[PDB]
RNA sequence: GCUGACGACCAUAGCACGAUGGCACCACCUGAUCCCUUCCCGAACUCAGAAGUGAAACAUCGUCGCGCCAAUGGUAGUGUGGUUUCGACCAUGUGAGAGUAGGUCAUCGUCAGCU
RNA sequence: CCUCCUAAAGAGUAACGGAGGAGUACGAAGGUGCGCUCAGAACGGUCGGAAAUCGUUCAUAGAGUAUAAAGGCAAAAGCGCGCUUAACUGCGAGACCCACAAGUCGAGCAGGUACGAAAGUAGGUCUUAGUGAUCCGGUGGUUCUGUAUGGAAGGGCCAU
RNA sequence: CGAAAGCUAUUUAGGUAGCGCCUCGGACGAAUACCAUUGGGGGUAGAGCACUGUUUCGGCUAGGGGGUCAUACCGACU
């Protein structure tokens, strides 16, 4: 459940995903990625969801990059409660992505395993993803 | 160099008695007595130590 | 701070008026303040206000 | 160090021009001392006297008396230039000595400041 | 000031050649002598700082200077500006008979005396060593004393390099090693 | 309320607005005593021909065109008053 | 030709490294009687000076190692009109930032001095 | 009441929107003249260390600015010293802001000074918070009035 | 001819008052609007890490995480 370890700030405000991801949109790291094709917000509960069912198809074989942090809080109000009176409690933490973005990379393992490792994520994942090969430009 | 402010500064010979070397430089100490120098007489300072005179067994059976 | 009158010393009854702390400056301020009654700087002395 | 007396002479240059005045400049060194009047745009001389004159270069250089006499020679040429009212400029040095020495005979003869 | 004299009469020479140089305004030379004798102990008893003083002003032969503290600090109980050591810089003859009385009639004074270790260089050529009695000097009497004390010495010399420091100490007989 | 995680968060004042900002922009023609920038600290410095008040206010010293220029080794802006 | 003063300009001007300069000028430099200095110190300031030296500093020259500057093209954004699945798209007018090719060891003004 | 954001690159702009401060302090912590430069890191050094004090080398502020934050600050607005009272009086061209009532900045002029050798600078403090109308009552001044007249009471004006 | 449902203040919040907006009359006359060219300041969209934070991977190490005899100076090595 990734999460900062502390922040400027308790709350933020809501703000608008719009554009292209034209940063963090290539395979930087690992030789094998999986990017987004749409946008929204990837909250740190899905973050963790396709970590572990990755690392469960590597088998410390391979190692893989998070390319995707979550830092806004996200508030929300609990039910039973008036509009107004402040602005509600901090309650996860999700990450702006555009598409573009890689969320996941992998390294040092058969293509048809990192393949068949980035489809089982993308099942976990509120996104239509992608298979993209790292290259040269 | 101000006016004084500072300590009395006078000339003092210093004289190492184990080699019979002297050391004429001025300082602040009151000696108790003056001998007589080359020049004229100085407080005199006597000094035992200065830098002329600071610097198996089981064969016997 | 409490207020304290500054009162010229030439009897003209002019004054002036300012806070002062009495645990610093306990006894009395004087200064010189000029005077419109005889365009003229002279002794101010505090006075009770 | 002349970084240091340049840095102590800043205050009264930039006030000198924000009153848009002549100034009357003066350096001096172990060996020379020197005085010009810049204009108030600050980028014109108009009048310079200094130890290098033939009149008093082979002489007494580096002097109080050297001094007097430099800051009453600039007085002389200041006069037949148009120049009356000067601000006087110790470009970071003290107001002593040979800087004012300089200082005193161009105020007394002719300049007024 | 013999050594004043004595240095520029033949150790300004002796050291240019001794160490290869080609300019003789580029020999090392000794520029300050600071004496410093903190005092950490003061402002809770007030009468450590002013035997300082007492002690300072026979040794160098000038009046200190009261150096305070320039940052507070809790864990030494100090603050803003409290007097918590002295100070005396000696230059021109005042530091060259000092360094004749420190050389050849206080070290010696020195009880469990060795040598100064010549690696207390800073690496730019000045030196500092540390006297832990100040009894040793014969300005201050050992009859009418406060208490035992040390003191700070520190040179400042021309040198850029530490073998050109140790080179220009050694022109004056420092006891090294 | 259930989760009970809501509260008050008392953070609900505010200052008055301070109306700061540039006045005379260059090139206009201005009048001695006019107010060019009301300002923080100097965010513009006075040229020739402009005054600074106590609040940090520059104003015209005399008639002329208001000028903005970046001058000086600190790259500082300056707004300067031109007899033109 | 070079040096100094004061300016313009404020890194394409800076940093770094190396080399050159002592006839003038400058700088270190000598000394501390004197004016004047130090919460101590002739360090700085100040004075009186010319034995030494261009070592430092300074000035000048050189370079691309850094810094700085910087296109063309494209992209993002965007005023107006239209459309839209609300992401955006079309017409028109604008148009970055980053990055790339590249450029850079400035450029002038007044006055004085040695040549 | 002040500072930041919301606030859409002039101003302004709401929410029981997100964050913080104020209801003071200072006769020096004001004025002026002069002088100075910080935080840190490393090296060397008695106690003494991670850090007291000292010396050296880098070091456009990574410090400080009485007080929150923002914007500023090398000519320092930051830090010392000497002398001081401009923390004046009468005003004020002209502006900002503004429903009004208020609030803000202000060159220049006259008088009296303070510092400076002088040109000069000074009408409080780096600025923006530190505040409360009128009525009524008190106090220091004042020739303005003074119920027949001379006073006085009371009232008015200026200051508080 | 032709609004407003705004700002400020209010024992005010569905009342009222000044200003803003409407109308009528008078004064003034281009001082106004649109467009072209042109002089300005900005810190928003976008962007980017140079500051304040936050964040991932690698290299690299004083501090830390562990194991014989070993207060043997706390040593060899992960």
């Amino acid at each position: 459940m990734l999460q900062p370890k502390r922040t400027k700030f308790r709350k933020m405000h809501k703000g608008r995903n719009t554009g292209l991801a034209h940063r963090g949109s290539t395979v930087a790291f690992g030789q094998f990625g999986l990017k987004s094709l749409t946008r929204g917000r990837m909250t740190a509960r899905q973050i963790e969801a396709a970590r572990r069912t990755i690392t469960r198809k590597i088998k410390r074989g391979g190692k893989i990059w998070i390319r995707v942090f979550p830092d806004k809080p996200i508030s929300n109000k609990p039910l039973e409660v008036r509009m107004g009176k402040g602005k509600g409690p901090v309650e996860y933490w999700v990450c702006e992505i555009k598409p573009g973005k890689m969320l996941y990379e992998l390294e040092g393992i058969s293509e048809e395993l990192a393949r068949e490792a980035l489809t089982l994520a993308a099942a976990k994942l509120p996104f239509k993803t992608t298979i993209v090969k790292r290259t040269i430009m | 160099m101000r006016k004084d402010i500072h300590p009395d500064y006078h000339d003092v010979l210093f004289h190492d008695t184990n080699a019979d070397v002297f050391f004429l430089t001025r300082s602040t100490v009151k000696t108790k007595t003056t001998r007589e120098y080359e020049g004229s007489e100085y407080p005199y300072y006597p000094l035992d130590i200065s830098s002329a005179s600071h610097p198996a067994s089981f064969n016997k059976r | 701070r409490d207020k304290i009158k500054l009162v010229s010393t030439a009897g003209t009854g002019y004054y002036y008026t300012t806070t002062k702390n009495k645990r610093t400056m306990p006894g009395k301020m004087e200064m010189k303040k000029f005077d419109p009654k005889i365009r003229q700087h002279v002794l101010f002395k505090e006075a009770k206000i | 160090k002349k970084a240091a007396r340049l840095r102590r002479a800043k205050k009264t240059r930039a006030h000198i021009r924000f009153l848009g005045v002549y100034r009357l400049t003066v350096n001096r060194t172990p060996k020379h001392i020197y005085a010009q009047i810049i204009s108030p745009n600050g980028g014109e001389v108009i009048a310079q006297a200094s130890t290098l004159d033939g009149s008093l270069r082979s002489g007494a250089t580096g002097n109080a008396d050297a001094a007097t006499s430099v800051g009453q020679l600039i007085a002389e040429r200041a006069k037949a230039a148009g120049i009356t009212k000067v601000a006087f400029d110790r470009s970071g040095f003290k107001y002593h000595g040979r800087v004012k020495a300089l200082a005193e005979a161009a105020r007394e003869n002719g300049l007024e400041f | 000031a013999r050594l004043k004299a004595l240095y520029n009469n033949e150790l300004k020479q002796k050291i240019k050649e001794e160490l290869g140089l080609d300019n003789v305004m580029q020999v090392p030379k000794i520029t300050k002598i600071t004496l410093n004798m903190g005092v950490g102990g003061a402002s809770q008893d007030k009468k450590l700082l002013e035997g300082a003083v007492a002690d300072m002003t026979a040794i160098a032969g000038q009046k200190p200077v009261v150096t305070k503290a320039r940052k507070s600090i809790a864990g030494f109980k100090i603050r803003e500006e409290w007097p918590i050591g002295c100070k005396v810089t000696l230059r021109g003859e005042q530091m060259y008979e000092f360094l004749d009385r420190l050389i050849a009639v206080a070290i010696p004074r020195v009880r469990d005396f060795r040598g100064f270790s010549p690696k207390a260089f800073d690496g730019r050529g000045n030196y500092s060593l540390g006297i832990k009695e100040q009894i040793v000097f014969p300005e201050v009497d050992f009859d009418k004393i406060d208490r035992i004390r040390g003191m700070d010495v520190t040179i400042t010399t021309s040198a850029a390099t530490d073998d050109e420091g140790r080179a220009l100490l050694k022109a004056f007989g420092f006891p090294f090693k | 309320a259930h989760k009970k995680a809501a509260g008050s968060s008392r953070n609900g004042r505010d200052s008055n607005p301070k109306m700061l900002g540039v006045k005379i922009f260059g090139g206009q023609a201005i009048v001695a005593g006019n107010i060019i920038v009301r300002q923080r600290g100097t965010e513009f410095h006075a040229g020739a021909g402009v005054g600074m008040g106590r609040d940090h206010t520059l104003f015209a010293l005399n008639d002329g065109v208001v000028k903005f220029a970046t001058k000086g080794k600190f790259n500082r802006r300056y707004v300067m008053v031109e007899e033109a």
